[PDB]
């Protein structure tokens, strides 16, 4: 069970 | 009619031979109309219309994030493939050969799409009055395909999951 | 302001049951603002973060017992409804610019003390104690040395100031105040310091040295019924003159 | 001898529907998605679940995110144009077909842009409930969204099958036929 | 139990020394964080690392996201090197900050010209000891009548002469103490000077 990533979404303005 | 309203992100990785050559493609979608994307060969944000530009000379000026992002070719794109070669990418489905009466032949359930479907009459490939269906995804990770053939007879089958090519003849 | 992470106060001492709100300004320009609690095994516990008035997230204790919000142009404030003994802690504030990213930035942090009774509360003794004459014969060199007794809890802020200027080149504090009476508990401290400074310095009488030490105690609103002074938060100081042959 | 391919994160959210979406493709084909309501991680075929993990709170943060961008996003276009693409849909079996031998019809909307549909199969002229599956909004290569609906059946040279899809930007009610 | 695996836990550097701190991780981080808390002072940030080597002064850091590790590096290590030095990563699998065990680093001056020596300070009428100037070898222990007391050492450095000197408090208020007999609980140089 090892996890697989993600993109982290950044908050815009 | 009826308004609506769509914030839509798509991060890519893209993988030339393994984790050799990698790419990473996050494309900010608005609707219908593409706004923004970060290219990894580029290593910064571009604005592709006007909408993204605040948010590409926003994010920019921050070099510790642009930093993070060039970097995210490794610690997550490389990353992914690790384990999804496991499973995923060596996944293989042997296809299901049939045929019937023009003659169709049809290779149906495998995976991956990789396939070459070719037709012999009297053991020469009938290179001419080929009509094929082309690829299509099931959505279940299998294909399938019908290639056919306009004369008024077998047609041979080549794919990752066999050894041996697969062939089938008809009367 | 920034880059910098002003949290206030320094210290906080309060009895088990009273409310203790510490505060936290994060850099300039700064919307992300994390709350951990570190304990004495260098252990980081996550309380609550925000971006600007949101709470993006929180935990079970957090939203039980602590209440806390990040005002639009105010200083963001963690609370405790209601102080137990294991609320003793550093608290941490941390602010970044990006949720996606690291880069935290952290505060000077609030020690906070929790304790039964109030009334174990004393302000420091500060005495300061002039350059041996066998040293500056010796070593030509003139040692200071600045002694804070008798105070409670251990959270003093010591700072040695020559002629109105705030020094630190040859200045040195001990790092952890040590306890009076090291058997019992509730034991009052002692904290040491010493400026070391050139002898022809030391000889020159118009010279200014004084001894500052903060203290962080008792505040206005806190009841005080005892006989003596209130031991509220204070400056204590002691000093001495330049001295020549 | 050469391995060439492609893993996409596509994450969206959507007024006035009020739902995002979160998923994982590779290659084209759908790996996971993560149910934003329930929380849950959901694999599409059962057996991945033996070989990977996904934390899903990682999603539901990331589609909350999107949600409040999409506020911004709003605020910032001076006007936001209603447009649309309209699905090109497409019936036809999983499998060859044979005579009282279980087989799958599948329902394959692409090409459409806002996700959001109507889909409904009939079976002789009637919706059928029993024996029905969905897809997720997946990605594609443009700004455009594709989607699989299946459904379970045996043959008979009696009964005919059509899907029908609705989609803001056609007409009339797509209805694709299907029989023997 | 869920800190990042940091060593050493402690370490010793004379000045002008180096060594070098290390975190193991358990996993592909999206980048590293490093931190240094002083004496009394606030968590300084040193270094964000996403990927390869970084270098501030005479702190180098590391990071190889696919070996799993990252180093903090010390070189002519000074006295305000001392403190606590933390690392920081978050996993590109969770959403979450997770810190490292934690480093205490200690630096050691070096004393060109040990001259130990005890000296009596009167009030500006209490009155204290001071044990001064002597090397860094020299360990400072606990007075053990209650009625005594003595501080750990303590290093100041007087910038504008280029001079470092450790010292050590002492006092009481018992009559039977001097000075003589103040730092006699700790093993001191044999040739300290001992005026009056
Ligand atoms: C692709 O990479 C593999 C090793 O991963 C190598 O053996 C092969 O020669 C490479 N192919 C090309 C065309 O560079
Ligand atoms: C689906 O049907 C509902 C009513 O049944 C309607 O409000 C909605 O607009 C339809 N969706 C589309 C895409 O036409």
């Amino acid at each position: 069970a090892n996890g697989v990533a993600f993109f982290l979404t950044p908050f815009k303005a | 009619s009826r308004p609506w309203f769509l914030e839509y992100c798509k991060s890519e990785c893209h993988f030339y031979n393994g984790t050799q050559r990698v790419r990473l493609l996050v494309r900010y979608f608005y609707n219908l109309e593409e706004n923004l994307r970060f290219d990894s060969d580029v290593g910064e944000f571009r604005a592709v219309t006007e909408l993204g530009r605040p948010d590409a000379e926003n994010w920019n000026s921050q070099p510790e994030f642009l930093e993070q992002k060039r970097a995210e070719v490794d610690t997550v794109c490389r990353h992914n493939y690790e384990i999804f070669d496991n499973f995923l990418v060596p996944r293989r489905v042997e296809p299901t050969v049939t045929v019937y009466p023009l003659l169709v032949c049809s290779v149906s359930d495998f995976y991956p799409g990789n396939i070459e479907v070719r037709w012999f009459r009297n053991g020469k490939e009938e290179k001419t009055g080929i009509v094929s269906t082309g690829l299509v995804r099931n959505g279940d990770w299998t294909f399938q395909t019908l290639v056919m053939l306009e004369t008024v007879y077998t047609c041979q089958v080549e794919h990752p999951s066999l050894t041996d090519p697969v062939t089938v003849e008809w009367k | 302001s920034g880059g910098k992470v002003i949290q206030t106060p320094r210290y906080l001492v309060k009895g088990q049951g009273q409310k203790a709100k510490m505060r936290c300004i994060p850099e300039k320009g700064h919307p992300v603002v994390f709350w951990y609690q570190q304990n004495k095994n260098n252990e980081f516990k996550f309380l609550i973060n925000f971006q600007n008035q949101e709470v993006l997230q929180q935990i079970d204790m957090t939203e039980k017992r602590f209440s806390a919000e990040c005002p639009s142009n105010s200083p963001c404030s963690l609370e405790i409804q209601s102080s137990e003994a294991g609320d003793s802690a550093l608290y941490l504030c941390a602010s970044s610019l990006n949720n996606a990213n690291s880069d935290y930035t952290f505060g000077s942090g609030t020690r906070l003390l929790v304790i039964e009774d109030l009334k174990n509360v004393f302000p420091p003794e500060v005495a300061v104690f002039e350059p041996s004459e066998a040293e500056i014969s010796h070593t030509q060199k003139a040692t200071l040395v600045c002694l804070a007794t008798g105070f409670y809890p251990d959270h003093v802020e010591l700072s040695w100031w020559v002629n109105g200027k705030e020094v630190h080149s040859g200045v040195c504090t001990d790092p952890q105040p040590l306890k009076e009476q090291p058997a019992l508990n509730d034991s009052r401290y002692a904290l040491s310091s010493r400026l070391r400074v050139s002898a022809t310095f030391w000889q020159n009488p118009r010279n200014h040295f004084r001894c500052q030490v903060q203290f962080y105690g008792l505040s206005e609103n806190d009841e005080w019924t005892q006989d003596r002074a209130k031991p509220v938060t204070q400056i204590v100081s002691a000093e001495a003159w330049g001295r020549a042959d | 001898i050469k391995e060439e391919h492609t893993i996409i994160q596509a994450e969206f959210y959507l007024l006035p529907d009020k739902r995002g979406e979160f998923m994982f493709d590779f290659d084209g084909d759908e790996i996971f998605h993560v149910d934003i309501e329930k929380s849950e991680t959901i694999w599409r075929l059962e057996e991945f679940a033996k070989f990977a993990s996904f934390e899903a709170q990682g999603a539901l943060a990331n589609i909350a995110v999107d949600k409040a961008n999409l506020d911004v996003m709003k605020e910032r276009s001076n006007n936001t144009p209603d447009a649309n693409v309209a699905p090109e849909v497409t019936v036809l079996s999983r499998s060859p077909v044979n005579l009282g031998e279980p087989n799958i019809l599948i329902c394959f909307i692409d090409k459409f842009s806002p996700p959001v549909v109507n889909v409904t199969w009939l079976r002789n002229g009637r919706p059928v409930t029993e024996g029905v599956s969905e897809t997720v909004f997946l990605p594609r290569d443009d700004h455009l969204f594709r989607k699989f609906h299946y459904l379970t059946f045996l043959p008979s040279t009696d009964d005919f099958y059509d899907c029908e899809v609705d989609h803001w930007g056609l007409e009339e009610p797509l209805r694709k036929h299907w029989e023997f | 139990g869920d800190q990042v695996e940091q060593s050493p836990s402690a370490l010793s550097l004379h000045e002008g020394t180096g060594s070098a701190l290390r975190c193991n991780f358990t996993t592909t981080m999206r980048a590293v964080q490093w931190f240094r808390k002083n004496s009394r002072g606030s968590l300084i940030n040193l270094f964000y690392l996403a990927s390869g080597t970084k270098e501030n002064g005479r702190l180098k850091s590391a990071f190889d996201s696919k070996e799993r590790y990252s180093t903090l590096h010390i070189r002519d290590a000074q006295l305000e090197d001392s403190g606590t030095y933390f690392c920081a990563a978050e996993a590109s699998n969770t959403n979450k900050v997770v810190f490292g065990t934690g480093t205490r680093l200690q630096v050691l001056p070096n004393i060109q010209n040990p001259d130990p020596a005890v000296y009596q300070l009167r009030d500006s009428d209490k009155s204290v000891c001071l044990f001064t100037d002597f090397d860094s070898q020299t360990n400072v222990s606990q007075s053990k009548d209650s009625d005594v007391y003595i501080t750990d050492k303590c290093v100041l450095d007087m910038r504008s002469m280029d001079f470092k000197s450790n010292s050590a408090v002492a006092w009481s208020n018992k009559s039977d103490f001097a000075c003589a007999n103040a730092f006699n609980n700790s093993i001191i140089p044999e040739d300290t000077f001992f005026p009056s």
